[PDB]
């Protein structure tokens, strides 16, 4: 798995590859590792499929529950509620999660939670096998209040690499950008981004 | 240490034409140690015959079991219970123990007293049903008793073209099997009568 | 006479704790109509903020209790507040182990049960309220189901509940009798409101200003509440023709 | 909250009654008419659509419930109480039954498990008895088609017909000399909005009644229980 | 007859006679009032002095819950507390899963459907307080008053137990002649001044005002007791209205 | 609180009588007379239906006579929900036994048993007591034929011959008249059906108003039969006796 | 029993004259990755209390919850919150000491170092360690993990025992712990470049130093 | 077990083989793995058999209890997620390895369902010991929107493949087509091997076997 969010100046846009593996298998081709628990609040997926499609349809459930009676949740909520799961369920669990939203109070916002179930409030994020291979490369190449081309340049340049080096990552490149302007999802072939 | 194949022994069940038939061995042993030669395998609760293969005190008490089961059925239903049911019983009976199961490989055999249409089943030790109309085959013993019921059966046997076929496929098969023998009953079932012979085999 | 404290059978086969309950409901002074139109369901009801010192904004009866359905309460607002969070919880756990979004027809019947049960346990009083649902339904439609302390629950073509339910059921019984339809045959929500409100002016025989109601709306996807100048563009629209 | 009802609340009086169940009784009493009859080929259970409302959608409230493919239940008395028995019915009937023995279980031992509730709610801790009669008609292979009634202290009877209700006195009498035998589903259902007609006041039509039948396979089986449209109903209101 | 004897039974009416008694025990308590400012709230309490043997400023009656909400009551002192003991729980469970402090019509419903729960069984008694409490939060100011029924509503002002007709009516003047709205520091004042004319209602032994309050600009939207110098400034304030 | 409402169950009268077991009896003498006969080759249950109407299916009808094993039945009078409760946690204690013992449990243990828990209801729980009573008829290989009856105080006997439910009074003397201790099942069935023809409320004894059912190791091989007599044997065995 | 994910290094410390100091570099380290490079492991606790842990970052994460819930508990019913009722060191240290001793005890450690250092009511020095096993110890120079190998060694040789902490001024303590610092950059794998440093003295307060660097890099001996 | 599923233009098509192994050893060469779930929701399952058939019974019963309750056909995503709760709850020791298909009010959806309780939405899945075998069919020939004969061939041909080139497959080929307006349910859609023909009769003749001796009831 290659999973990245990256916040930029009309808010924050999710990224992820499409590949799935059982050992060297591809049980997956074409899997949807962006996954909606608020209309704007999203999170890339990494670790046991199983764990990660169980917390986030909790969360979902929590999320829903919450809007019904105190309205629109924060993204730092969402992060809370996900780390919440996780940290408490740290020794049954193998789930890496970005959490990524759209306030118009607070705008793009990215929150990373890794193994432990720790929280880290980032400008972006990395996370799956394949992001080892783009620390050097995201470190240098990231800016903070990107345009929306630029930052999706940015993630599709970032997991092109990552896609490239792991065997584990794959497919094509989702995305799901997060605006004031609504929710827009795109998606990238390989014969687009590997030509990059 | 496997418990499958401590006490050793065999069961098979096969259909004919308007009859079933449903045989085991004899043995009871503690690996190498034969102890008991009068350790019968099939039961039966009402019209219904089971056989049950494996570790004996699993097989005496799933006895003990669906006797009691079938008892209340009878009582409440006031009816005897029918093949088809019964192994729907044995099944779920099996699976509630799922994740510490009874050692056992269990037949079912009978005619349907309403149909007519002769009847077997055979379960694994957790409930799964095969459900073949040809025969069934189980036990420490049971590659053998594939081999044999492959070769020398053929379907719509007459009661006692049936019985030679069945009897054929168990002494040969526990005749290749340390764990199994030392005599055998073999039930042919009828709609309204039910043989049982016992059978003359080597005693080693 | 301690069959009329607890929700045991009197003499007569009654339930007189039931009984006081439905009376429980009219304590408010508060009548709420419901209608449905061709994409729609409208949800109207009585707002009264006696006092001057009252937050008005937070004086409600109508809820939200998932994103499709709305709930309106007459009934006192514990009881409304009680029975509204319960079903919020019920939709969301129907939500999560079923995968989808909870009927409003589902909802009425599994709060009718749960009002059942307090009719029939001793140590559970009834709640005093009458809970109507609405939503517009992906495979039935239009929707309004109601709940009463009995555990009693049926599906509408509309509806009216409060002390002066009777006079607003008939002006709508009058309407479908002529129309011979069983909705508003409208396009838009925004003239399906101004219907309830006007069929309800003429049935109670009050004029309303912006203050005096309460509007819930559901369309396919989503309920909501209407704000104070929605209501007040809606009461223009009336008087205007 | 302590649930601290956990003494009886139906309990023997001198005269040796039990109050709260002739109560429920006296309920039932009160409630609309519901009749059952039973044919050679078939059961036929029917009641009044009681439209609480004209506004109300009565398709909606459905008095006569499934609960097996094979068995059916109408009721009268109060309408919550049977719907939470429909609902524990229609349970029992796969956990106690079905996942046990792959089947649904006959007609009499889904009455008895039913009346069994009934009963518990009758001597337990903290509750009210049932305040409905019901009467469950169903069709199983060994015992054929049945028709049994089943009251709020857990008594249940087999019956070739009868009636539970407000008007039940007279409807049973009228069954009394119009059953026979021979009767086909048909001439059952006939007979049966026969004396439906006599306990209804208002309209009479396929919409304010409700009539099911257990009788042929409609096409492993098919289900024998068939609850009748609003057409099939009127087709049969012009040869009365 | 015997409908009053028992909590949760609903009589003829559709009443449940014990809350209503439950209500006599607010009436008879001491006089505390809510006033909703600009960007906050205030909180104030009449404190009867029983005794010269009372120390001065000890005795606290207004409780804070989390650090952004404030609660007052009158009726039953130990109800009020059992009330915010509950309060602090719900409020420190929402922060627990949540991570932002309980909003203050969340906190809101969290009392309603706890004190409604006391309105459901006879085997516990309805809580005999009216409950004033709010604070700020993340949409701003927040006035509440919750009743032994379970019933509360948002408030502009808010007033209960003893000298309850007098503050409200004080109250409402407040409202018409400030349509634009109370600044905090004016809102101490006029709560100082609101209890001093509502102890005339408890006129035989003399009080001690206390006095709290959350504001975004001088509190920073935390809940904090008025002490000293303002405290003083407020009493002076009142106590020049009075004559 | 909730004890302003409860009854009290399970309590003493000033004279030392439980109150709910007086009633539940009080209940039972109105139900329909069940009548059990010792004889030295088997023993007889019959029964009175009640209310009957001529709609009522009574082939497929069971509300007196219920099956508890293959050696022991029941005629039940009371409630015959509450016996139905009790019917089937005797049926359970005796296969409990089978298996335990490989044996079919002996008449006594588990007519104790059924006592035993009727007797709970009656000193612990707050609970009504069952408006049962019951008329066991069994056999097994230590005590032969045995008759027993147990009521809602849990208070169990043994009899040769005994009624339960209505009439009980003239129905005992009737039977403690013209019963003899060397009769044959033949005779009681004869001497049940007499009893319950001058006892019964209704104008005449019919076949649609009665259960019957005989326990004879009358069978091939000595084995043990329970007979429960059908719609049209028990019009049979009416016209045998000539009572119609 | 779990094990560490996300970590952090040494926390150092030392009592001086009026107060104690206390540092810890930002860093959350993943194993041999340095992975998170802004992450604050001193946690300070009113106005005289500052709370330093090492350790797996989600238990120290769940620590810092756990004391910021304690001061709202405190400030509950309590006019002297901000006064002599308010949260001393020692009150704060014993309480985290009873939890890492408590989950030791059912066998679910906090997987934590922690360093507690503060100055008391009465203007006492405190400094007291406590980790995942519930020991407990205090001294002069406190140091979790690799820093109680290289840091402490440095810092004992400024206060070696009791007697000589009236004679450490502020200055001479602060160019100690900045020192001790540098020395564990050096050395230390799993350390960073920025750290954070907290002063908190009986007379000047809580001072807290963010955003600090490692100087003064002697390099040049690296080229021959 | 080579189970299959596709989505096409009106439905879904499910396919599976008939080869039931106990070890190395065939037990029924014709028996079902697809299962019902509701009459518009159909189950292909794979792994522990026992699993399978009972995790496959249990969520068709729940399912006919909200179907009564709610009185409209139950939906597959309700399905799916009943399974995989169920199966997340017991991590990975029920060895269900599911393909739920099925047609609702809201379309055709297919679902891959596995032992640990990850689920996969796909428009064509493979699963048992001869999914790469039957994989290698609809990565060579799919596409989306086919024609109903066409992806019943599709489906048939990868269950084929599964059958010859994976042992643990075998048997017939049963098919399970599902749209709006119908449910197919063909079993055997194809039998491509025939049984192997016995050259000798080595059944014996009458009183061949020693008896001792022998009893007969009556019943
Ligand atoms: C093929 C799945 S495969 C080869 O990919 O694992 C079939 C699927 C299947 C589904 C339904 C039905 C009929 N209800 C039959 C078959 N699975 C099997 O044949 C099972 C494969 C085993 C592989 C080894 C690990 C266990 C599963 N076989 C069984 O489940 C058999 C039951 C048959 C009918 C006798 N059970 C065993 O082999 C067991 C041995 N020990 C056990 C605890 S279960
Ligand atoms: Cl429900
Ligand atoms: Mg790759
Ligand atoms: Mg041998
Ligand atoms: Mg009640």
């Amino acid at each position: 798995t290659s999973i990245m969010a990256v916040t930029f100046k009309d808010g924050v846009i999710l990224g992820a590859d499409s590949r799935t593996t059982t050992g060297a298998y591809i049980a997956n081709r074409v899997t949807d590792k962006l996954t909606r628990v608020h209309d704007k609040i999203w999170c890339c997926r990494s670790g046991s499929a199983a764990d990660t499609q169980a917390i986030a349809d909790i969360v979902q459930y929590h999320l829903e529950l919450y809007t019904s009676q105190y309205g629109t949740p924060s993204t730092e909520t969402a992060a809370s509620v996900f780390k919440e799961l996780c940290y408490e369920n740290k020794d049954n669990l193998t789930a890496g999660i970005i959490v990524a939203g759209y306030d118009d109070k607070n705008k793009g916002e990215v929150y990373t939670i890794p193994l432990g179930g720790s929280v880290h409030k980032l400008p972006y994020a990395i996370a799956g096998s394949g992001s080892t291979f783009i620390y050097g490369y995201c470190d240098k190449n990231f800016r903070e209040n990107m345009s929306k081309e630029e930052t999706v340049d940015f993630i599709k340049h970032s997991l092109s690499q990552a896609i490239k080096w792991d065997g584990s990552s794959g497919g094509v490149i989702r995305m799901v950008v997060l605006t004031a302007a609504g929710v827009e999802r795109l998606i990238f072939y390989p014969d687009e981004y590997e030509q990059l | 240490s496997d418990p499958s194949s401590i006490n050793g022994g065999i069961v098979v069940a096969m259909t004919g034409k308007d009859c079933v038939a449903i045989a085991c061995d004899l043995r009871l042993g503690s690996q190498s140690l034969g102890v008991s030669n009068k350790f019968e395998k099939i039961f039966h609760y009402g019209h219904v015959f089971l056989g049950i293969t494996g570790l004996a005190t699993d097989v005496t008490t799933l006895n003990e079991m669906f006797r009691y089961k079938t008892n209340l059925y009878k009582l409440k239903e006031e009816r005897a219970i029918e093949p088809e049911t019964f192994t729907q019983l044995v099944s779920s009976s099996l699976y509630e123990r799922r994740f510490g199961p009874y050692f056992v490989g269990p037949v079912v055999a009978g005619i349907n007293s309403k149909s007519g249409k002769p009847f077997i089943a055979g379960f694994d030790l957790i409930g799964c049903i095969d459900e073949a109309k040809d025969f069934i085959v189980s036990g420490t013993a049971s590659d053998q008793l594939f081999g044999m019921c492959e070769s020398l059966y053929e379907p719509n046997l007459e009661p006692e073209d049936l019985f030679e076929t069945i009897s054929q496929a168990l002494l040969n098969a526990a005749d290749r099997d340390a764990l199994s023998g030392w005599g055998a009953v073999v039930y042919i079932i009828k709609k309204d009568e039910v043989v049982k012979r016992y059978l003359k085999m080597r005693q080693d | 006479g301690y069959d009329r404290h607890i929700t045991i059978f009197s003499p007569e086969g009654r339930l007189y704790q039931v009984e006081y309950a439905f009376k429980a409901t009219n304590q408010t002074n508060i009548n709420s109509l419901a209608v449905r139109g061709k994409d729609c369901t409208v949800v109207i009801s009585q707002k009264k903020v006696p006092d001057k010192l009252l937050d008005p904004t937070t004086v409600s009866y109508i809820f939200c209790i998932s994103r499709t359905i709305g709930m309106v309460v007459n009934g006192p607002i514990p009881d409304a507040r009680n029975a509204a969070l319960r079903a919020k919880a019920e939709a969301a756990e129907f939500r999560y182990k079923y995968g989808y979004d909870m009927p409003c027809d589902v909802l009425a019947k599994r709060m009718a049960n749960l009002s059942q049960i307090y009719t029939q346990r001793a140590y559970m009083r009834p709640l005093g309220v009458i809970l109507t649902f609405v939503s517009v339904d992906e495979e039935l439609g239009p929707s309004i189901y109601k709940t009463d302390p009995a555990g009693y629950y049926v599906g509408y073509k509309a509806t009216a509940t409060g002390p002066k339910q009777q006079e607003i059921t008939t002006n709508l019984e009058n309407h479908f009798k002529k129309s011979k339809i069983d909705h508003i045959n409208e396009e838009s929500w925004e003239k399906v409101v101004e219907f309830a409100i006007t069929h309800m002016i003429d049935a109670l025989g009050t004029e309303f200003s912006k203050n005096d109601l309460e509007v819930g709306v559901a369309t396919k996807d989503k309920f909501f509440t209407l704000s104070a100048e929605n209501i007040e563009e809606r009461l223009v629209a009336i008087a205007e023709q | 909250m302590t649930d601290r009802y956990s003494f009886s609340l139906t309990t023997f009086s001198p005269s040796g009654k039990l109050g709260q169940i002739d109560y429920a009784l006296t309920a039932v009493k009160q409630g609309v008419t519901s009749l059952g009859i039973k044919a050679t080929n078939g059961v036929v259970i029917a009641t009044e659509k009681k439209s609480s409302s004209p506004l109300a959608m009565s398709e909606t409230l459905s008095k006569v419930s499934l609960l097996t493919p094979d068995i059916g239940a109408v009721y009268s008395g109060m309408g919550p109480d049977y719907r939470v028995l429909v609902d524990k019915s229609r349970k029992v009937a796969h956990t106690s039954y079905k996942r046990i023995y792959g089947e649904y279980p006959p007609t009499k031992l889904l009455v008895s498990e039913v009346a069994k509730i009934m009963q518990e709610a009758t001597q337990s801790g903290g509750v009210r008895p049932f305040g409905v009669s019901l009467l469950i008609a169903g069709h199983d292979e060994f015992n054929g088609f049945s028709l049994y009634q089943v009251d709020p202290s857990g008594s249940y009877f087999p019956w070739k017909a009868t009636a539970i209700g407000k008007g039940s006195v007279a409807a049973k009498t009228f069954l009394e000399k119009r059953w026979n035998d021979e009767l086909e589903l048909e001439d059952a259902i006939h007979i049966a909005l026969l004396t439906l007609k006599e306990s209804v006041e208002g309209e009479f039509n396929g919409d304010t009644i409700e009539l099911a039948i257990i009788g042929d396979e409609n096409p492993d089986k098919g289900p024998r229980f068939r609850k009748l449209t609003s057409q099939e109903i009127n087709d049969r209101l012009e040869a009365l | 007859t015997g409908y009053d004897l028992s909590n949760s039974v609903f009589s003829p009416d559709g009443r449940n006679f014990q809350v209503e008694y439950a209500v006599k025990a607010v009436e008879n308590g001491t006089t505390s009032i809510g006033i909703k400012c600009n960007d906050g709230v205030v909180f104030a309490v009449e404190k009867l002095i029983t005794s010269k043997l009372l120390v001065p400023q000890k005795n606290v009656k207004i409780q804070v819950v989390d650090r952004h909400i404030g609660c007052v009551y009158s009726g039953l002192i130990p109800d009020g507390r059992h009330l915010v003991n509950r309060g602090r729980e719900e409020a420190a469970s929402f922060k627990k899963l949540y991570k932002t402090p309980i909003p203050i019509p969340a906190f809101a419903d969290r009392l309603g459907q706890y004190v409604q729960a006391h309105t459901l069984y006879n085997s516990v008694r309805p809580f005999g307080v009216s409950t004033i409490f709010g604070g700020v939060d993340k949409n701003g100011a927040h006035l509440y008053m919750l009743e032994p029924s379970g019933s509360y509503w948002g408030y502009k002002g808010a007033a209960t137990g003893k000298g309850r007709q007098s503050a409200k009516a004080e109250l409402e003047k407040l409202v018409d002649h400030h349509p634009e709205g109370l600044s905090a520091r004016e809102a101490v004042k006029q709560a100082a001044k609101i209890i001093y004319l509502a102890h005339e209602d408890n006129k035989e032994k003399d009080f001690e005002l206390e006095i709290s309050w959350c504001s975004l600009s001088e509190t920073n939207g935390l809940h904090k007791f008025v002490k000293g110098d303002l405290l003083q400034e407020a009493i002076d304030f009142a106590q020049k209205e009075i004559n | 609180g909730s004890r302003r409402y409860d009854s009290r169950t399970t309590i003493f009268s000033p004279e030392g009588r439980l109150y709910q077991v007086e009633y539940a009896l009080e209940s039972i003498s109105h139900a329909g007379t069940a009548i059990g006969i010792m004889a030295s080759d088997g023993i007889v249950l019959a029964a009175e239906r009640k209310v009957t109407s001529t709609l009522l299916e009574q082939d497929t009808s069971t509300e007196k006579l219920y099956k508890l094993n293959d050696k022991i039945a029941v005629a039940v009078a009371g409630l015959t929900a509450d016996a139905e409760i009790l019917i089937n946690t005797a049926r359970i204690h005796a296969q409990n036994y089978l298996k335990t013992y490989n044996e079919d449990i002996p008449v006594e243990i588990l007519v104790r048993r059924l006592s035993d828990i009727k007797q709970g209801y009656t000193q612990h729980g707050g609970l009504r007591p069952f408006g049962v009573s019951f008329i066991y008829a069994g056999y097994d290989d230590r005590y032969g034929y045995q008759l027993y009856t147990s009521n809602p105080s849990g208070n169990y006997t043994g009899w040769k011959a005994i009624s339960v439910g209505a009439n009980t009074s003239a129905a005992q003397t009737l039977l403690q008249m013209d019963y003899k201790d060397d009769m044959k099942v033949d005779d009681a069935i004869e001497l049940a059906l007499k009893t319950l023809s001058k006892t019964t409320d209704s104008s005449a004894l019919t076949y649609d108003r009665l259960e019957f059912a005989t326990i004879r190791k009358g069978a091939n091989d000595g084995e043990v039969y329970q007979k429960i007599f059908k719609p049209q044997e028990i019009k049979d065995i009416l016209v045998k006796t000539g009572i119609t | 029993t779990q094990q560490p994910i996300v970590t952090g290094t040494s926390v150092i410390s030392m009592k001086y004259d009026n107060g104690v100091i206390i540092a810890a570099d930002n860093l959350g380290s993943y194993g041999s990755l340095l992975r998170f490079n802004g992450v604050e492991r001193l946690i300070p606790v009113g106005d005289n209390t500052v709370v330093g842990i090492s350790g797996d970052i989600s238990d120290m994460q769940h620590i810092e919850r756990l004391l910021k819930d304690l001061v709202t508990e405190n400030a509950y019913d309590n006019p002297l919150a901000d006064a002599e009722e308010a949260l001393e060191p020692s009150y704060i240290f014993e309480y985290l000491a009873t939890v890492m001793y408590q989950r030791r005890s059912k066998m679910n450690p906090l997987w934590n170092a922690i360093i507690v250092a503060g100055v008391q009511s009465n203007g006492d020095q405190f400094l007291r360690y406590v980790n995942l096993l519930g020991v407990t110890y205090s001294s002069p120079t406190l140091a979790t993990g690799f820093g109680a190998h290289m840091a402490n060694p440095l810092l004992r040789k400024v206060v070696d025992r009791e007697s000589d902490i009236p004679k450490t001024t502020v200055q001479v303590a602060e160019e100690a712990i900045v020192n001790a610092m540098r020395v564990l950059y050096y050395r230390d794998a799993r350390s960073s470049r920025n750290f954070s440093l907290a002063i908190i003295d009986k007379n000047t307060g809580l001072t807290f130093k963010k955003n600090l660097q490692v100087e003064n890099m002697k390099w040049d001996f690296a080229k021959d | 077990t080579t189970i299959a599923g596709v989505v096409y233009k009106d439905g879904i098509v499910l396919g599976a083989d008939t080869r039931a192994t106990e070890g190395m050893v065939v037990a029924d060469k014709n028996c079902s793995k697809i299962h019902f779930i509701s009459p518009n929701i159909y189950c292909c399952g794979a792994g522990t058999a026992a699993d399978t058939d009972m995790t496959t019974q249990l969520i068709s019963s729940n399912l006919e209890l909200h179907s009564l309750s709610t009185g409209r056909l139950p939906r597959v995503v309700t399905a799916n997620r009943m399974l995989k709760q169920m199966l997340f709850r017991y991590q990975g020791y029920i060895g269900a390895a599911l393909v739920l298909g099925g047609v609702d009010v809201t379309g055709p959806h297919l679902y891959s369902i596995y032992p640990h309780g990850s689920t996969d939405k796909l428009p064509y899945v493979t699963m048992g010991s001869g999914s790469l075998a039957a994989m290698a069919v609809f990565e060579d020939k799919f596409r989306p929107d086919m024609e109903e004969e066409e992806a019943k061939n599709l489906v048939s041909e990868a269950i084929a493949a599964g059958i010859f080139n994976d042992l643990g497959s075998g048997g017939n080929i049963d098919l399970c087509v599902i749209s709006k307006n119908k449910l197919d349910f063909l079993r055997p859609y194809t039998v491509p091997n025939k049984k192997g023909t016995r050259l000798g009769r080595y059944r014996c003749e009458k009183g061949t076997t020693a008896v001792l001796t022998e009893k007969i009831t009556p019943l």
